[PDB]
């Protein structure tokens, strides 16, 4: 008559690593990585990204003739966005301190847009002749539909004063420009004025631009550049526009819902009609895994990301074969 | 293993014990078979659930990664971006897979122990009444039918 | 607990005993008490220290914040400035409390082991002189009075 | 006759963690993480803090004319600062590089004022009008003191040529200003000349600013614009000024006694007259616990800082009930 | 030491057995000496040089300074990436230094452990044909030449 | 008769450390940090660094006449700067970006010099006087070798316009440099013309550069300053060179072949005529080590820096007497 102190075995094959030794199989384990997602981009909490397709940030906010599907966009969860996407600046240039715009992007889910400056209402110069074959449309010259390419009225271009005070309550985004054209003619051609400059003022801005008459590179069959510029109008305060010539006006401005909590990811994934609490610019991911390895980059209710191809752990003991 | 135990003095596992991670096999007149020990189950299960959930917890608190561009002339302070949020992924990588490495060598000590202290408290029990063999098992010097083997069972045994 | 002895095959802790951290209960003709053994006591006292004073010591190099400012339009590197110390903070908590969480572990065991080790060093000189009654006891055979027992507490038990 | 072996027990109620099992009460403890302060700023080692009040560092630096408390101000351990105080640049503009600038002063622990360009010293320039009532002191319009607002005289104003040597073996701080008219009109009425610029260069300063007559909102009542700039002028270095008008003078500037070792914290709190070894900006620490969760900017002898809410070793056993 | 042999209940190492790291000493009427015993000593060495290889790999990912340089006026980046690179190289050194610390914890008692796995192996086979000297050896009653220790060593001992 | 269970001593004198026992002295330890080096600057298997010696990377760039040891130097492996080097901007100035481009050159191996604007070639413009004694070679007046300080011809100088189309299939590093005399004479005397300009342009260039007159401290006996400006051409693209005065014309520029990993070291030593697959700005790591505190700032096949002393493993058991 005997009696026997033992333990639990089992088929298991599942193995787990230690410090002394590795491929241990056990009756149980646990493995807390995540490693599989599905390929697509989703909407987060039933919330769509706004997904700029071959639209940069720039070709969004300048509206890129060529950006037509986001002339006034629904709130986002997320902005994606493509490394290299055609549609930036149609008419050659710079974004001036455009990354510091795209981090408060970064900040926003919402932009409600509305006229700053009609393109009717101004008297003394001409701005429906401010289109280049750079900018197409439809087949016709064009430009950026939320700023005016003001030109000189029957061969004279008056000082330009204009003023906007801002009576929504939201911070107003502010965008502006101005025209280095290539040679001392075409300035005259353009504008009239040789020697010109635009200033800018708020209660915080004090800017005086001045343009850059300069002979460099045909790019998109274009020699000159614009530059653009933005602000954040404070709301209850007013900007103060002034210029003799080269002056890219405001048309319209952005609304700030600042709704906070989102992201500019780099994919050059389609959207793909689906649901998510948590996306990566890879596709989404789905688990109660308290890890994955998909992607450091990710927004919403999120494993914490590591770089292992592997973590599981033991509950059961040594199978023993 | 540390504790001698499991893949030790007892050379393997229980295929036949379904019903527990530790218990006995005893084998007398009336036939035999396996019963788990609920209570060291009990414990075993406890440290090892709450083990996992202290694991899943203090690795929350982990580095998110933020995008953030940069333009042509920004080289070094994108880079030192780049060296920084790479230097917290290794951090964070580092430490959850040594973590596992470690805490996965105290589960199976662990496990080992359980069984070691379960053998301890049958064998004293078992004072003189039966041949210790060495490996696992205990033959007694008496006849010991299913009341009796239930005896040892219980922690009860102890012909008081 | 690993080793078995501490709320394990001794139920429990001994308010009487107020002398140390580990040692003896004697009960005889000429009455009974506790008694404090001083050398695992002192080993005991010894590895809790160094220990406190190694935790103390390999976590003060740790990272200090440091005040940075920055205007309107830095607020990418000020982003960057911030993930970097809440960073270095959330690795230094983490590092902090789970080196507390590991090593209270690895003390609690420590003095398992302890009280086993000091256990074992009686179960061996009381050889064949006693019943191992299984619970931190062992009952002699032979009347076994305060010069007898002292013999036991100074390890100088043995027939020679 | 029995010998038992065992251990311990006592009334400690004191529970520590584990990886295992949580709240396991043990016979002895250490807490180790401090979780009190005393709520005030105190002296560091018996040296006080300058507690800048209502005054912003700026406002301090170009005295202010609210900020007279901080004229001359003795070495200091810490400097305190408000979130927003209300006594900055009094006439509206900016400081420039003002980050980088205060970025010194976390490594400053004493100024010692000396005047390079004394105010009587100007023989073609008036120096005592140049006064707006946005800088009031006793009700009277004022201006900050450290500068010098320079205006045109019997209707001219000459070109300037001031030069200053460091006769002292310190750096010098040295803080000048230019002024930002709204109009071509307060142009001429300040200074005549409508063409203006300041030039300034020591070894490696070579600067020529130049006025923006643009037109901007009130900032208190002021449509005009200051824009402070500063230099760190080596000994034996000389620095070099010159203008047709705009310029602030310099008419003082500071020594810097780099004592080393300095933050600028932010904290709402005034003066608590403790003294103490390690502060932080809701209060002063005195432990010697290895760590605290109070705040993690600190100066002086302190514990780590952890966010922890509770850190407590075994020393003791397992105690039993 | 936690498993209450090494430094224990065996004062000492022997000077004298050069051949493993656990091994036998027998003493008879045939003469005496010592005999490592293989299967322990393997066991240890494949258990600690995987410690060590993983010990390096783990530590491997860690982080790379590089060098950066900035003008008068960035003082505030420049700063930022000096307590980057420092604060880095902290984590690394304390990551290193405690893992070192504890797994050398880690690595005695496991020598530990295999010694007491080691008497405990003994003493289950040399049943109670032997005293247990109380001290790592154990005195036979019945006479044990050349032929019977290798009975111990070998693991087949026991009368059948 | 007896058998006896027991352990392995010896004479092993190593010491380990535990968390709760320092110093424990073990019969078998690994020690794992490295401690050496060879205390040189050595090739990076087999591939000579670049040390500058006295040379600054800027000195070196636009060929400081004191630095003709560097004038077409081969694919190193890393570059070797002082702290201070006495060779620098032989004509006192600055480097536009200067840390910015010392950044390019950590990931470039090898640059190959080629000539994209003669010497002889200025037709209108006198190439040849544009030497100072500051700028010293051999006692005689000299200048950046690798740019043409150009100077008027008869008394006039006619508006520059030069164009340099790059039709390599490598990245073009240009360097040029503006200068600025220190009154109005000096313009006049070198340039003919009060007011100047170099207006720069490519594909992404948008320069307009304009002198700088104002009056300041001596530095190499020169009043003046040179403002050094750079850019990187792509393949196939063009820079635009148009200047009436204050020009310092590219003459060379460098040919990038990036074949990548490097960087600038500083270090105070000479070269050492050794080779290593790790080198530290201290001396060179020959070890298999997973670790080494030598210095955290190396290239190559290296072990991990950290800070300690001292990190043994015990392989072996508790060593007793
Ligand atoms: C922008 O317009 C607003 C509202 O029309 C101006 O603020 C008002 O101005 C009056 C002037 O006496 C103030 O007393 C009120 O506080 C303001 N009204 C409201 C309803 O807010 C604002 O000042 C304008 N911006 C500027 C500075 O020109
Ligand atoms: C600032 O003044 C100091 C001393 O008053 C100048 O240094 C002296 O100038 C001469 C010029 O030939 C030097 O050779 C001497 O070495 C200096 N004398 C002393 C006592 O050191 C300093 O050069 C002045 N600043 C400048 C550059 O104009
Ligand atoms: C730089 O020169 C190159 C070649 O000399 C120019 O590229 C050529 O331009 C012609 C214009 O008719 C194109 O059709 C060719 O495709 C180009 N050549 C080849 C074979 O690549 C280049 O455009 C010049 N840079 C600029 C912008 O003017
Ligand atoms: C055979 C015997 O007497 N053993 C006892 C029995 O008395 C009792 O029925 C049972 C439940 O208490 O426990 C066992
Ligand atoms: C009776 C006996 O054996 N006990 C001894 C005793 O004789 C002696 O006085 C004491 C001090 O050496 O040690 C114990
Ligand atoms: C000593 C003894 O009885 N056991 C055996 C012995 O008979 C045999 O010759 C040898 C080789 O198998 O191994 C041992
Ligand atoms: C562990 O097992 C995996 C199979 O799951 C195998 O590919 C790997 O090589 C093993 N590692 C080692 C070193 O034994
Ligand atoms: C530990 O004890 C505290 C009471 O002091 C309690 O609030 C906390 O929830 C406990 N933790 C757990 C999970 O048992
Ligand atoms: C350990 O030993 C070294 C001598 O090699 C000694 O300098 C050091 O102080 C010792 N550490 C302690 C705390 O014993």
């Amino acid at each position: 008559d005997q009696i026997c102190i033992g333990y639990h075995a089992n088929n298991s094959t599942e193995q787990v690593d230690t410090i002394m030794e590795k491929n241990v199989t056990v009756t149980h384990a646990q493995d807390i990585l995540e490693k599989t997602h599905n390929g697509k981009l989703c909407d987060l909490d039933g919330v769509k990204p706004l997904i700029l397709r071959d639209c940069s940030v720039a070709g969004w906010l300048l509206g890129n003739p060529m950006c037509d599907e986001f002339i006034n966009v629904p709130e986002w969860s997320y902005i994606v966005e493509k490394a290299n996407p055609v549609n930036d600046l149609c008419y050659p240039g710079d974004f001036n301190d455009y990354e510091e715009l795209k981090h408060l992007l970064s900040r926003i889910n919402h932009f409600e847009k509305i006229q700053i400056i009609p393109k009717s209402s101004w008297s003394s110069h001409e701005a429906s002749l401010g289109v280049s074959s750079a900018c197409p449309y439809q087949g016709k010259s064009s430009f950026f539909r939320n700023v005016v390419w003001l030109i000189k009225k029957n061969s004279t271009y008056p000082t330009i004063k204009r003023s906007y005070n801002n009576t929504n309550q939201e911070d107003l985004l502010v965008l502006w420009g101005i025209h280095h054209p290539n040679d001392a003619a075409e300035q005259t051609k353009l504008y009239q004025n040789p020697t010109t400059y635009i200033s800018v003022g708020t209660s915080t801005l004090n800017q005086r631009l001045v343009p850059r008459i300069a002979t460099r590179s045909k790019v998109n069959g274009q020699s000159g550049r614009m530059e653009f510029f933005w602000t954040i109008l404070k709301p209850n305060d007013a900007i103060n526009f002034e210029s003799n010539g080269n002056f890219i006006a405001p048309e319209y401005a952005y609304k700030i819902v600042k709704k906070g909590d989102s992201t500019i990811m780099k994919s050059e994934l389609e959207y793909g009609n689906c649901n998510t609490k948590c996306q990566t610019p890879m596709g989404a991911i789905n688990s109660s895994m308290p890890f994955h390895n998909i992607h450091p980059l990710t927004i919403g209710e999120c494993p914490k990301y590591v770089k292992s191809n592997r973590l599981v752990l033991a509950t059961g003991l040594r199978n023993s074969p | 293993g540390l504790f001698g135990a499991i893949a030790g003095f007892i050379e393997g596992g229980w295929q036949g014990m379904v019903d527990g991670w530790y218990g006995y096999h005893h084998s007398n007149e009336q036939g035999s078979g396996y019963a788990a020990d609920k209570e060291s189950t009990q414990k075993a299960i406890d440290g090892v659930t709450n083990k996992v959930n202290s694991i899943i917890d203090k690795m929350n608190t982990q580095f998110e990664a933020v995008g953030r561009e940069f333009n042509n002339l920004e080289r070094r302070i994108e880079n030192l971006n780049k060296k920084m949020e790479d230097g917290f992924l290794d951090v964070w990588t580092y430490n959850a897979e040594l973590l596992v490495l470690m805490e996965n060598e105290r589960t199976l000590d662990f496990h080992d122990s359980n069984v070691k202290n379960l053998y301890d408290k049958v064998r004293l029990q078992l004072r003189d009444n039966a041949k210790e063999l060495g490996n696992g098992c205990f033959e007694f010097y008496h006849k010991c039918d299913n009341e009796c083997m239930e005896s040892v069972r219980n922690g009860t045994y102890d012909y008081p």
